């Protein structure tokens, strides 16, 4: 029946016209890397000393 | 020796700071002037190839013994040699290389060795030519024909000379340094 489907497709964030979901780390991904090359460096950084 | 297309032009560049230019360099019994300089060319050439440089240091060289004499020669084209990895143990003694720590000179097998082989005027990079011609030069300059205001930009331009090739070594063969030695290529592994 139309609304008791044992398959259940989940979705985060929705968008629409789009037949799935994009998640929620997405949209902080940018400063999320630019965390993680910021970041890198230093470790590097840190075994040159 | 034998007359080198390049190495005439050098020892003219020598006399270049002082008077005439010579021809073909090719008597032993000659032109003195011309001998003489030729003789500093090859004195700051052998100098100028045992300071060391990452073109000139052949890494993992192997060198054999004779079969018959059981005995392998050092000689006065290998510049300086040393051993690859720390402590070395190899040293000339008699015109033959010789261990200090097995306290042997006969060798079974070959030996692997950081070796400096000497090369002419030729076989260099032209940073290296022009500066083994300009502290060529300021020798020539300072044992004969004694200046004193062309010594001091004699003095000037070799510094200059030995900059640019002091940025041509830095320029060949880039060395990074945590991503290409042997210590802290290992730290930064994840």
């Amino acid at each position: 029946p139309k609304e008791a489907c044992p398959y259940i497709p989940i979705r985060m964030v929705r968008l629409d016209g789009e037949s799935y979901g994009r998640s929620y780390i997405e949209e902080y991904l940018g400063d999320l890397r630019s965390l993680e090359n910021l970041q890198e460096a230093i470790v590097k950084m840190s075994m040159i000393s | 020796n034998v007359e080198t297309a390049a190495e005439l032009s050098a020892v003219n560049d020598i006399l270049a700071s002082i008077g005439e230019p010579p021809v073909s360099t090719l008597e032993g019994d000659a032109n003195a002037d011309a001998a003489n300089a030729r003789r500093i060319l090859n004195k700051i050439n052998r100098q100028i190839q045992s300071r060391g440089w990452t073109f000139n240091i052949e890494e993992g060289i192997t060198l054999l013994p004779d079969v018959y004499s059981n005995l392998i020669v050092y000689s006065d084209d290998y510049l300086s040699l040393m051993s690859t990895s720390g402590q070395s143990i190899y040293v000339n003694r008699g015109g033959y290389v010789y261990d200090r720590t097995s306290q042997s000179d006969r060798f079974d097998s070959g030996i692997t060795v950081n070796i400096i082989r000497l090369r002419d005027y030729d076989e260099m990079p032209e940073c290296f030519r022009y500066w083994i011609v300009t502290k060529a030069s300021r020798q020539f300059n300072n044992r004969f024909f004694g200046a004193p205001e062309v010594e001091g930009v004699l003095q000037e331009e070799e510094d200059e000379a030995r900059r640019l090739c002091m940025e041509y070594e830095m320029d060949y063969g880039g060395y990074n340094m945590l991503d290409g030695d042997a210590f802290t290529s290992g730290l930064l592994t994840r």
